[PDB]
């Protein structure tokens, strides 16, 4: 895929440029942030299961979907939605490390609206669930790394 | 796969990029899932064989078929006993990034489309959006003196859809002097022929 | 477009054959059905606005689609969807009178899938709406007419899907 | 937004942004912070604005909430209030944008067609928006109210 | 403008390739500041 | 949004197995007309 | 695919409603018809080869199609056409057991039009063959079974046309 | 097209949420940057002709391109190339004011590769010209503005390549 | 695929006509040309690597394409382009032996334009390369063979463009 | 890069990143600043490295710059030096990435095929890279040189 | 389009070379041929209706095409086919005057194959008709003119096939 280091490289090779200070500055920035991004990722992995459950509760649960004639309805349907929420989390974490949005869209965003429209899944709800995951994640993560972590969540939300 | 029947029915009527996509579907039950795999396989079928002592023709398209059966993904999921089955919505999850294409590949009408679908889709995601009618590739008439000739969806499926918002503007080439083009100058039509 | 009568004629013309009794029988069959069809068409035309309203109520509205982030959210999108519904109804009525599905293929069906995919309109929901229209239409037209009406609605649905 | 509108006019003319156009952009960015406050005020008072406006509308038009009328019944009355809420949200968006364009795309194009299918009377909807304006004006300070009024008036004009 | 009858003003890239593309591109698609040996051997024979 | 769309396909999954469907699905995979045994199995299913 | 019983269940499940007696009656109706359907299916399976032969004789053979330059000319094409006929028969039998037209839509009807258009197979002739099979089938199955059998054959025909 | 203000609005509209403080903060952030952007835009507009001149001198002219057999040979082609350069500059300026790269995708970037390939215009040379313009622009705008300006220029370059 | 001999046969088969003298004459014409074609094919196979080298030198290499940001920049892309060139050469040789352009349509030509457009490979440059190969091939094969060889190269070029 | 590789392995396993994997990422980010300096040094000395290496190569292989040889002539000699420059740029990219993958995609895949069409001798190219390594090593401090050497060695191995 | 004189000019312009004796010789060659070409063109224009009639008689008419089920069956199709024949004749005449095949490529040849395939017009029959026209034209124009006329007819034929 593409991550912040390789992104800078890739822009330079197409120009045929050797690495400039401007480029070296962007690269330094990643390395400063990186140490805590590693910390924040570990926090999110440990509490993942909890994070999802809290998020579902805030939006997905106690909605029309849970009521019969909604997508959440049934255990089978309920399970699927949780898997999707777990998907969104792993990627967002993978995106937090690396620091490049693109990992997201190659693996998640490309095609999603087309599957969801085909399955009948409601796009808006998923967007709400993602925003919920964002708030829970931010608390666990802590304030400094929250800004970082929020970016990848927002990308996912606007993609859908 | 190596048999005479398998080519001519498949392979011989398709271009090489389309053959590797059908050969995915029937040998492994999935559609081709990424840009890097359709590239690895395109180099296998493309590659002139290393000369083989086995009279059984060396590599070529046979290489393609080998590479699929010899693949761990193949052997593991199917095993030696099972005949390959089509994995589908019910089984093995099914990924979103190739959804639309894959469901077309699974239908029996699939061998009717001759234009490759997977390579076009992968790498249409990496590219900026194309030069085409907003409502679709089929909506652009062929540009000839007289006659309205469109591509018909049924007579040979070759759809290219692209998401083009209300705001997007087509780039059109001026029939005439380039600087006449009205995007760069509003008065260009009121100029000398 | 083509109709039933012309379809028979065209088949004979390519053969170069003069019209024969077997051909005549097919034409005769159409002629009996014709009177029913005309009555059905008049019913549909008069109730067209309501048919669309009822069908939307059954499937499209009070749904995620109409809610924000849904395809039919915003007035512009809502208006587009009901315009499409009207198209389907008008063409189905034409097809029913004609006794031939060809007009649907020539006008509505050709390029619709591709258009919808570019737009991001959901095909399954559209199909649902068409099926809903069929049900409403079935009631108004009455049973004999309903069978004839249903096939064209189903044809549209199959094409889209 | 103001900036989008300016860019679009320039692109049509195929020219760089005019100094005058640029000046208007500068004024807008200064105004924005004040605009944000105006929007915030209306958001907080949103629930009450909708409620008060609804009551006024129903008094003004008994027919809409009558057995014949579209609004009649709890389900229908809720939907009518939901619509009023939607329009208020759009107005807030407009104030921050400094243009009616955001409002216009979401709410004013195809509105006639949508309501005609629903059979909702368009004039009654307009009255509801007018009612909301009056409530909103009272809570807003005079200069703030004038700004808000313009957006409200546009909506009324559109329907 | 009421006196000219309509004419074809613009055309799409694919339409343009249909008319001109037969036989493709003549040219080597020269770039600025490229080392190229093109034309050198002819210039030497012209000298000889 | 995405640069490219593969498109949307109307797909329906199966909420619950039924004996009716389960028997049919076996028949299709075989590509054989209803086997002798199942025919008996089906009508008892119809009566019961 | 879907069956009659499941179709009723699904409609009720979205409503959340326990099955109404009226709904139950429709299910009950199906259960009685099921015995007759099974008998019909066995008849069709045994006589399948003959049914196809008779239908071909009625429409396909002794025709321009079989003559050189016709779609069914050459052994390969002839064999393909009779294979398609068998498919239609088998699926119609499946549909009759199911009591639902959906399987026809899911397997046979979907992609058929496109396949045929690319191949240049004539749809009207195919439809003619399906109708011929229906007539032959009607005889063998007997009257009560015939009505049930006919609807699925007609469904296929309408889809193709 | 989209701008930062509208982007925030659109995100909220799909959620259906009223504007909130967090959203307001993003808007506020843009408003502070805005003043700088407006100053940069005015600089670019005034020096546009010179910017193009300098960039062409750096990359395009005095080269094989301008010499016979080169793409920019003949007056008509020369004029076209400088017109294209102006487009890129104007759109980048628009993007910088907007604070969003979307306009570049919707107007400039869409179908450019295909157009150029049909025309036979060399993409890499064009990219070179864009990069040259960026360098000149960076000087005039000054450092704070330059960072903002550079991203849009780079976006164009990446799209074309 | 099809060859000249089979093409004649197929035309007669659709007519249902037995082979006639006029048909025989066309076959006879092919048989005389055959010996020349075989010699040409052997020449091309032996010199294939050089043919590609020379053609690349004439059109592709020492260009924007090879320069950074060009389509053929990077080893991977360079290798891909020469692989494509080899394909064209091999297929043209096959076509020349066959005496029929059909194989080019069935394997090379079908879907290539669309693939290239998605990839962003420049079609006109590719066509240029094909034309260059033709010129080199013409020399090696000699005049009688060259005319035959040229038509297939031109066919490829026309298809791509 | 290191990070991409780790993520990719995790995604294949369909699991969150392992502690061990996370630790390797931590080590890499710490190393990065040192790596950046090494890359910067080579970039500044790039012009001289290429020049010195070229001379060494031409001394080692008279033939390449001889009438028979590919490199012979000013145009050709320039191209040979340009190639050396390209490889040096790739090496710098590698050092910052911490992986050969960036190098590998741009330079090592299809290299054989490209050079065979050109008819350039691959061993001579390898010698040039070796020469560049020696020059680069001298400018770099010992530990820095070892890091740089790995990437240089990979290139030599690849060709 | 382009003509022989302009073709020479254009080749020199890309080289940047002033016109040289070798170039002059090509121009001089054209000038001598010119007078003959003008006479030939006038002959063709006067006899155009007959040329088409004769060619149709030789290939198109009294054939399966004209018989029911043939491409040129029905008045509308017959008229279309003779209109196409006229186009080919007129364009070939234009090309002969010009001394360049380019106009054929720009107007007639571009997209014709694809159009014909969609229409289901038979290419080989069309080619046959073109060849027939050539033979008739050859007679009327006389030998010197015939050689020149033939190349353009052959160019059209090769394009279509
Ligand atoms: C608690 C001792 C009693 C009780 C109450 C209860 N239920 C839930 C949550 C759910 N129950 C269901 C229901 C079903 N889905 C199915 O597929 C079936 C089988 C036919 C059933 C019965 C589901 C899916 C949930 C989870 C989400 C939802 O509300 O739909 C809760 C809350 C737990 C939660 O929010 O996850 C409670 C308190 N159920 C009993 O029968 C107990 C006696
Ligand atoms: C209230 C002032 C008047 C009124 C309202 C009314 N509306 C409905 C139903 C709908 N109204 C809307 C409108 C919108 N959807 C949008 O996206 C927007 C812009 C963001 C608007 C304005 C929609 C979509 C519906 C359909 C229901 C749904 O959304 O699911 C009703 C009910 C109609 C019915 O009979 O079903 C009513 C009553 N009625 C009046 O007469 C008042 C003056
Ligand atoms: C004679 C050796 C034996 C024989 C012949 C026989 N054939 C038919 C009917 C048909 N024969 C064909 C065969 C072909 N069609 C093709 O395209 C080809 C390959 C080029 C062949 C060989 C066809 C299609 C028919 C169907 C009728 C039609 O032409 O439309 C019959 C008639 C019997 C029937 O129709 O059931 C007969 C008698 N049968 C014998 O007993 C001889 C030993
Ligand atoms: C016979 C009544 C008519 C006819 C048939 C015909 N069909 C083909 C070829 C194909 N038919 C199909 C169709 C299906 N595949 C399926 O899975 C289903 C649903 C279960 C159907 C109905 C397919 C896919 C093919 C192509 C595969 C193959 O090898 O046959 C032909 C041959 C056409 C050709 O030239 O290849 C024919 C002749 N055509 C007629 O003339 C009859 C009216
Ligand atoms: C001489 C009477 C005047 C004059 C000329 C002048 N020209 C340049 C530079 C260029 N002129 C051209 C012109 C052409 N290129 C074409 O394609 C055509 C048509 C075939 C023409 C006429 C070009 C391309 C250049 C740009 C540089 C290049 O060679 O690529 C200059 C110097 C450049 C500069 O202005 O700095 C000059 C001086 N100058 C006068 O004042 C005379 C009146
Ligand atoms: C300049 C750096 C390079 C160059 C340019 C060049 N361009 C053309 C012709 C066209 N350029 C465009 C491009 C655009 N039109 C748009 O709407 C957009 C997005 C806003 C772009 C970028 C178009 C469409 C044309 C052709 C038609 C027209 O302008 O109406 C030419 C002329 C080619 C010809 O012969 O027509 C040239 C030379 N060429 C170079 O060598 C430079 C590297
Ligand atoms: C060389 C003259 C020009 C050129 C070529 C080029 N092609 C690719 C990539 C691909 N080429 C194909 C095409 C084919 N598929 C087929 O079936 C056939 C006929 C048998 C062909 C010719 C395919 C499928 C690919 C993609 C495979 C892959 O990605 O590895 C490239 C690489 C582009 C990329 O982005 O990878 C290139 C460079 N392009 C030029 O610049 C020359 C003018
Ligand atoms: C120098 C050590 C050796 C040498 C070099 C040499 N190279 C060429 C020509 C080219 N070399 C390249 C190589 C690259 N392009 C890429 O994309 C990459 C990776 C980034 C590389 C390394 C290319 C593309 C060319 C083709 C020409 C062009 O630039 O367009 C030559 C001349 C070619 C010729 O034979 O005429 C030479 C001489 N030759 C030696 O003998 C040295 C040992
Ligand atoms: C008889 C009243 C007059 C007459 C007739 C005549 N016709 C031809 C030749 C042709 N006639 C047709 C006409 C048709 N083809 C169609 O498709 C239709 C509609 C279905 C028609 C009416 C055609 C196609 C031909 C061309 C040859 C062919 O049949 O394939 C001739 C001979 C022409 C010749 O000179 O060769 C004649 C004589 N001529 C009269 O003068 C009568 C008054
Ligand atoms: C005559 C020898 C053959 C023949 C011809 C035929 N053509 C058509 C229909 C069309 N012909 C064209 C062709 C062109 N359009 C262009 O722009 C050009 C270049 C100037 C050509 C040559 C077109 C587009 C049509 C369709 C639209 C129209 O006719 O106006 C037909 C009729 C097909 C139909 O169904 O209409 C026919 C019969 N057919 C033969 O069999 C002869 C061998
Ligand atoms: C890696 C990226 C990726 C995504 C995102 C993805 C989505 C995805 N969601 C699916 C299903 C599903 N997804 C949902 C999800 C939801 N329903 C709701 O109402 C909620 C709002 C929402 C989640 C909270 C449901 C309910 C299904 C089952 C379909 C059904 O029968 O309704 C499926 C079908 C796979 C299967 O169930 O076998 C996919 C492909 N797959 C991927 O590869």
């Amino acid at each position: 895929m593409k991550d912040a280091i390789s992104t800078v490289i890739a822009k330079y090779d197409s120009q045929g440029k050797y690495f400039d200070n401007a480029a070296v500055d962007q690269l330094k920035a990643y390395f400063a942030t990186g140490e805590l991004r590693v910390r924040s990722a570990a926090a999110i992995s440990a509490n993942a299961q909890s994070i999802i459950k809290e998020a579902t509760a805030k939006a997905l649960l106690y909605s029309s979907l849970t009521r019969t004639g909604g997508n959440m309805y049934y255990a089978r349907r309920f399970a699927a939605c949780i898997r999707d929420m777990e998907y969104f989390l792993r990627y967002a974490t993978f995106a937090m490390v690396a620091g490049d949005t693109s990992l997201l869209d190659e693996y998640v965003l490309n095609g999603l609206k087309e599957t969801y429209t085909s399955l009948g899944v409601p796009i808006d709800a998923t967007v709400k669930g993602i925003n919920a995951l964002r708030e829970v994640v931010a608390s666990v993560v802590g304030p400094e790394a929250a800004g970082e972590a929020s970016k990848y969540f927002d990308h996912l939300a606007k993609g859908l | 796969g190596k048999s005479e029947l398998y080519r001519r029915e498949f392979y011989q009527p398709f271009i090489n990029s389309r053959v590797l996509e059908l050969a995915f579907k029937h040998f492994l039950g999935r559609a081709p899932e990424s840009r890097a795999e359709v590239q690895k396989y395109f180099s296998i079928i493309s590659s002139p064989i290393v000369r083989g002592q086995s009279s059984m023709p060396s590599g070529g398209l046979y290489a393609l078929i080998d590479a699929l059966i010899d693949s761990e993904e193949y052997t593991s999921i199917f095993g030696e006993d099972t005949v390959p089955y089509l994995r589908n919505l019910g089984v093995e999850a099914q990924p979103s990034w190739n959804w639309g294409a894959a469901y077309d590949l699974y239908n029996y009408a699939a061998p009717r489309r001759k234009v490759p679908q997977f390579i076009t889709l992968f790498a249409d995601y990496t590219q900026p959006l194309p030069n085409q009618h907003p409502y679709g590739a089929g909506n652009d008439p062929l540009e000839i003196q007289f006659g309205a000739i469109f591509k018909n969806s049924t007579i040979n499926p070759a759809e290219r859809a692209a998401p083009i918002g209300k705001d997007v503007k087509r780039i059109l080439i001026r029939n005439g002097s380039p600087t006449s083009n009205e995007r760069g100058n509003p008065t260009g039509m009121s100029e000398g022929a | 477009m083509q109709d039933a009568i012309t379809a028979v004629i065209n088949n004979y013309d390519v053969q170069g054959k003069y019209l024969d009794g077997a051909a005549l029988d097919k034409l005769k069959a159409y002629f009996t059905t014709g009177a029913v069809r005309v009555r059905a068409a008049a019913v549909i035309s008069s109730n067209a606005t309501t048919i669309i309203k009822e069908a939307a109520a059954k499937a499209l509205i009070y749904s995620d689609l109409t809610r924000p982030g849904g395809n039919m959210y915003t007035t512009r999108r809502y208006a587009a969807c009901i315009r499409d519904m009207d198209y389907f109804l008008r063409y189905a009525t034409y097809a029913m009178l004609a006794g031939d599905p060809s007009i649907l293929d020539e006008r509505v069906l050709n390029g619709l899938k591709e258009t919808y995919n570019s737009l991001g309109v959901p095909i399954a929901a559209t199909v649902g709406g068409i099926q809903a229209m069929k049900e409403v239409v079935g009631g108004l037209v009455g049973p004999d007419a309903a069978k004839e009406a249903s096939i064209y609605f189903d044809y549209l649905s199959s094409g889209l899907s | 937004s103001v900036l989008t509108k300016a860019i679009v006019n320039a692109d049509a003319e195929a020219r760089y942004l005019s100094p005058g156009e640029l000046d208007r952009i500068k004024s807008f960015v200064a105004s924005g912070e004040r605009r944000l406050r105006i929007a915030q005020t209306l958001t907080e008072a949103r629930e009450r604005i909708v409620k008060q406006a609804g009551d006024q509308l129903f008094q003004k038009r008994p027919d809409v909430v009558s057995p014949g009328g579209n609004a009649y019944g709890e389900k229908m009355t809720a939907l009518c209030l939901r619509d009023l809420d939607y329009y208020l949200r759009l107005v807030t968006y407009g104030i921050v944008a400094g243009d009616v364009t955001p409002i216009e795309e979401i709410g004013i194009i195809g509105v006639k067609e949508m309501y005609n299918s629903l059979q909702t009377p368009i004039p009654a909807v307009a009255e509801g928006v007018r009612a909301m304006k009056n409530v909103a004006t009272s809570l807003l300070s005079g200069d703030d109210a004038a700004e808000a009024g313009f957006y409200f008036d546009y909506l009324v004009g559109a329907m | 403008g009421e006196d000219v009858l309509p004419y074809e003003r613009y055309l799409t890239p694919a339409g343009l390739s249909l008319r001109k593309g037969r036989f493709g591109s003549s040219d080597v698609l020269t770039t600025p500041g490229g080392i190229t040996p093109r034309g050198d051997a002819a210039r030497m024979m012209d000298k000889i | 949004s995405i640069r490219g769309t593969s498109g949307s396909t109307v797909a329906r999954p199966r909420l619950f197995r039924t004996v009716m469907t389960e028997t049919i699905n076996g028949i299709n995979a075989e590509d054989r007309y209803p086997n002798s045994g199942e025919v008996s199995q089906l009508d008892q299913f119809f009566g019961d």
